[PDB]
RNA sequence: GACGGUAUCUAACCAGAAAGCCACGGCUAACUACGUGCCAGCAGCCGCGGUAAUACGUAGGUGGCAAGCGUUGUCCGGAUUUAUUGGGCGUAAAGCGAGCGCAGGCGGUUUCUUAAGUCUGAUGUGAAAGCCCCCGGCUCAACCGGGGAGGGUCAUUGGAAACU
RNA sequence: CGCGGUGCAUUAGCUAGUUGGUGAGGUAACGGCUCACCAAGGCCACGAUGCAUAGCCGACCUGAGAGGGUGAUCGGCCACAC
């Protein structure tokens, strides 16, 4: 659990979706907001919120996102290694990229990576492009990233022996 | 083709001062046209990438094809950040070199002097504003053209020069003594966004 | 017969020539047996690069220099070495 | 019928690892012993002991877990298969997760890791990825 | 002195006088999917004395054309 | 599929077809056959000029021309812009492009080419509709 | 010396003769007025127009590109939409109604052996031009020239021997 | 001579100098290249035959690549000239 306090998190509205509940009197239209929050230093989170107005929905989304922060391993400007994040339809491939090549990512993936502090990364969304599931798929991939020191410690090796 | 239109409306489209002085953004710091003063919707990320790219090529007064090809060659540089190496090659453009040395107050003026042939590279006349200047090459004013008010006003007007430039106020001959470092060029320009723009 | 001759290259109004060993019937810019040198006539003193052993070997085999290539071979002194080889 | 005892061995490890079993047993073979040894010295498994029986022997593998029972092995993938044999040249030797994992390669110098194979500058049949 | 091509194969026809048909049976990798596929290339060889019999392994060396379809010469009978 | 299946029956892809087939076929008078020549436009003669109705959502009197092409194919084409000088037996140049309203119309008539006149009074997007700068 | 008084150079003179095209409802960078009222028309897709239309036509602005700009046609991409890399088949397209079986594909453990596959070294060859890499020449670039590299399920030959 | 680069079985049969032999003749040359004889074979689901289309290549366009598309100009080979 990453404590939201002590971090200067920034917010990014990824998608605002207008959703309808059908009622006897007609339709109850609401707004569902998906927000990514991050410190641009290796911590990123996402959250969802629903309200009758866009500003109120975003606030709830932001509060939810802060409670669900995760830390992303990061080698320099890119990620330690290739990873495939899968959640439902979403299927996100993320690869390390050479320094300076930028964030070659599309859709909601860009918000997650930029707010996490990744500056150079290659990715491809291979599944559905529903914003909620691609964001979820992305974090599933980032949660699969491993640090060389942690891998070396788990294997009883020096980082040099591993590499 | 050169852009010969109004200069201010380009800077306020980009939200930066292309002259680096601010006189363009002092009054009406918003986009040109009747819809400028009042509020508009958020720029898309594609618009953010478009404006950043347009900042640079408006900065150095290049058309898009030339800008694209230069950006392609900057990729071929193996070592260093793609965006940084791109910014250096724009600076090494003979146009920019003339303006940096102080022989012109504006880049349009620097281009006008290079195009019309008042400038000499290593003692030899070069009239190509796109000409790429290596480190140590000497950029001077033609012996016939050294006594024109326009350059002499620029020579005395400019009180500051980039640290990567050597200049002699008498010979009117200067040179970049090394490549510019990123911090020495425009920090407000986010070259990462340009790299991603052409990545799309 | 086998000729040691010039193949035109370069661009319009800026000729550059390779010295090649070629069958006489092959097109000027077409099929050739082997490159043996280059000839740059735009230089006020003409620049010639020559694989002298290759040229000397082909001359011994009966290759016939073209008129201009013969001059090129004489300045480089190869035509003297071939003369001394026959002796 | 069983057509790929290696893939069976990798799957037995994967399935036992999934439920965090302490140990695992498999019918023995020379290649299976070779793979078990590489897992042993690369730090992916805790130990390996061999049982002499009447049929073909048995190899017992002791799975390894870290503090909080974190799995040292994330997954194992069979690369070369009976249906499609995979061969790499010395310059084609794969890097698994940028070196945080290993590839087990069969070469004329023996069964070795991807690190060893490109040190000796040799290729061979890629047996499995382990990370 | 330069060498010709010699292939090992199996007699699959000796119903013609002084000639045998041989099969070489190599294996090739599929250009797309990479699997190794069986491939039969069969040759006509001039049998000097009708020695080799059907279902025999024989070595043949290339030669000048001896007939319309003959291009090979029986060299050895390796198995009967 | 298994690898052996793909070896036995390899992958095969759907073949695409043109949106504007009548532009893909030329005609040879001698052999009296149709050649497969991709052409950006084609000349034809207007056999019928009239007006047509759209599909259900829309309602208008869309202007078309029944054009018999130089390759002998009989096509229905649309006359873009406001007002036109076409009549039956006129020579018109056809470009590709459907008209979503008209079910059978797959070609547009090029304005300012051959007998087709430019659009009167046009002042914006003149290169389309074929009107010279005023 | 055909080019040809051609490139080029020098001097004088004048900003004077030398810009458009498309787009601006979303996708998609760029917005307001009139005019029109399911008409006239637009449209790549979704869709616009039914008397207060940023979507039709004009104007003013604006955006993109620029001696070009747009349209059409054709090919690759995006398309993992034939998926070897890299998909699937309970209910979305998809398990033959079920068996028996020829060929074919695949196949348990192990000693020795072979070495066809596999891996590797050397040599030969894979023309020149071209992309790419260095290096020079044209005032720059295009372009040109020089020196390399690459490219084969290539052959010949020496090795290795785990795996098939 | 080995190997390699199109579609269709809603194309499976095809072949009779055809497959091989023995001589003869013929060619720069081997050879059914031709001929007279003696056999009967040859090919083919690893796609024969038929049909349709197409000059081939170095290369060119595209693509992250695997690939896909193309075969103008330049060079090589081939083929043809009412
Ligand atoms: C019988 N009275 C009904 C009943 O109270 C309905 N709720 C069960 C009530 O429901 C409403 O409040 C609604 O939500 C919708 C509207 C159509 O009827 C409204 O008025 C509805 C009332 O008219
Ligand atoms: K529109
Ligand atoms: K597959
Ligand atoms: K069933
Ligand atoms: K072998
Ligand atoms: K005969
Ligand atoms: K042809
Ligand atoms: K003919
Ligand atoms: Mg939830
Ligand atoms: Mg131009
Ligand atoms: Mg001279
Ligand atoms: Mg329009
Ligand atoms: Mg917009
Ligand atoms: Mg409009
Ligand atoms: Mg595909
Ligand atoms: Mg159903
Ligand atoms: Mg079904
Ligand atoms: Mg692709």
């Amino acid at each position: 659990y990453i404590d939201p306090k002590h971090l200067e998190l920034e917010d990014r509205v990824v998608a605002i979706n207008r959703v309808t509940k059908v009622v006897k009197g007609g339709r109850r239209l609401r707004f569902a907001a998906l927000v990514v929050v991050g410190d641009k230093n290796g911590h990123v989170g996402f959250g969802t919120g629903k309200a009758q107005e866009v500003p109120e929905a975003i606030r709830k989304a932001i509060e939810d996102a802060k409670k669900n922060l995760v830390e992303v391993p990061m080698v320099g400007s890119t990620i330690p290694h290739e990873v495939i994040g899968v959640f439902g339809g979403g299927r996100i491939l993320m690869k390390p990229a050479v320094e300076g090549s930028g964030v070659a990512a599309g859709g909601p993936v860009r918000a997650v990576l930029e707010l996490a502090g990744v500056a150079d990364i290659t990715s491809k969304s291979l599944g559905s492009n529903t914003p909620i599931n691609v964001v979820r798929a992305t974090v599933e991939g980032l949660k699969q990233l491993k640090r060389a020191e942690e891998v070396a410690a788990l294997r009883g090796k020096s980082v040099e022996e591993i590499i | 083709s050169r852009y010969t239109g109004p200069s201010w409306k380009v800077s306020r489209r980009l939200g930066i001062s292309l002259s680096g002085t601010g006189k363009e953004l002092a009054r009406r710091p918003y986009k040109p046209g009747q819809h400028g003063p009042n509020s508009r919707g958020k720029v898309s990320e594609y618009g953010m990438q478009l404006t950043e790219k347009q900042k640079l090529r408006h900065m150095y007064g290049m058309n898009e094809r030339q800008f694209r090809t230069l950006f392609i060659k900057a990729s071929k540089i193996k070592e260093g950040k793609h965006g940084v190496n791109f910014m250096v090659l724009l600076e090494q453009r003979l146009d920019n070199v003339v303006y940096r040395l102080g022989l012109a107050t504006t880049r349009r003026q620097a281009r006008q002097l290079v195009n019309h042939g008042h400038i000499t590279v290593d003692g030899k006349r070069v009239d190509i504003p796109s000409y790429h200047v290596e480190v140590g090459q000497v950029i001077g004013v033609r012996e016939k053209s050294q006594n024109i008010s326009t350059i002499k006003e620029a020579v005395e007007a400019t009180v500051g020069r980039p640290a990567f430039v050597s200049f002699d106020t008498e010979k009117l001959e200067g040179s970049f003594t090394r490549l510019p470092e990123r911090d020495e060029l425009y920090p407000e320009i986010d070259e990462a966004l340009v790299v991603e723009y052409y990545n799309q | 017969a086998v000729k040691i001759r010039l193949k035109r290259m370069g661009s319009k109004k800026s000729p550059f020539y390779r010295i090649v060993v070629a069958d006489s019937r092959s097109p000027r810019d077409g099929r050739f047996i082997e490159t043996v040198g280059t000839y740059n006539p735009l230089k006020d003193p003409a620049e010639v690069v020559l694989k002298e052993d290759l040229v000397l070997d082909w001359l011994s085999k009966g290759a016939q220099p073209s008129d201009t290539v013969r001059n090129i071979l004489s300045k480089e002194g190869v035509m003297k070495k071939h003369h001394e080889a026959k002796n | 019928v069983m057509t790929d005892p290696i893939a069976d061995f990798l799957t037995r490890i994967r399935n036992a690892n999934m439920v965090k079993h302490e140990t695992l047993e498999v019918p023995a073979s020379k290649i299976k012993r070779d793979i078990a040894e590489i897992l042993k010295r690369e730090g992916f498994i805790r130990d390996v002991e061999y049982i002499e029986d009447d049929k073909q022997g048995v190899i017992r593998v002791f799975l390894k877990y870290g503090k909080n029972e974190e799995r040292v092995i994330t997954n194992l993938k069979r690369i070369s298969k009976p249906g499609l044999r995979a061969y790499v040249k010395a310059d084609e030797v794969p890097k698994v997760l940028n070196g945080l994992g290993i590839a087990i390669i069969s070469t004329s110098e023996g069964v070795i890791t991807d690190k060893e194979a490109r040190a000796k500058n040799i290729g061979g049949e890629v047996i499995a990825y382990v990370w | 002195r330069n060498q010709r091509k010699v292939y090992q194969g199996r007699v699959v026809s000796d119903k013609m006088d002084k000639t045998i048909t041989v099969v070489v049976e190599t294996k090739k990798n599929h250009p797309i999917y990479g699997k190794r596929m069986k491939y039969s290339k069969k040759y006509k060889a001039h049998d000097e004395n009708n020695t080799a019999k059907v279902g025999d392994i024989v070595k043949i060396m290339e030669t000048r054309p001896l007939s319309a379809t003959k291009r090979f010469r029986l060299l050895e009978v390796v198995e009967e | 599929p298994t690898i052996n299946q793909l070896v036995r029956k390899p992958r095969k892809s759907k073949v695409e077809k043109s949106d504007s087939p009548a532009l893909n076929k030329g005609y040879n008078s001698f052999k009296k056959t149709q050649t497969n020549v991709n052409s950006p436009q084609k000349r034809g003669v207007c056999t019928r000029v009239g007006t047509m109705t759209p599909k259900k959502p829309n309602s208008a009197l869309r202007k078309y021309a029944r054009v018999r092409l130089s390759n002998l194919i009989e096509v229905t084409a649309y006359i873009p812009g406001i007002g036109h000088n076409l009549q039956e037996h006129s020579v018109v140049l056809l470009r590709g492009g459907r008209v979503k309203d008209l079910p059978g119309v797959r070609y547009h008539i090029v304005r300012g080419a051959l007998d087709t006149a430019g659009v009167n009074d046009r002042k914006q997007s003149r290169s389309k509709y074929g009107t010279k700068r005023p």
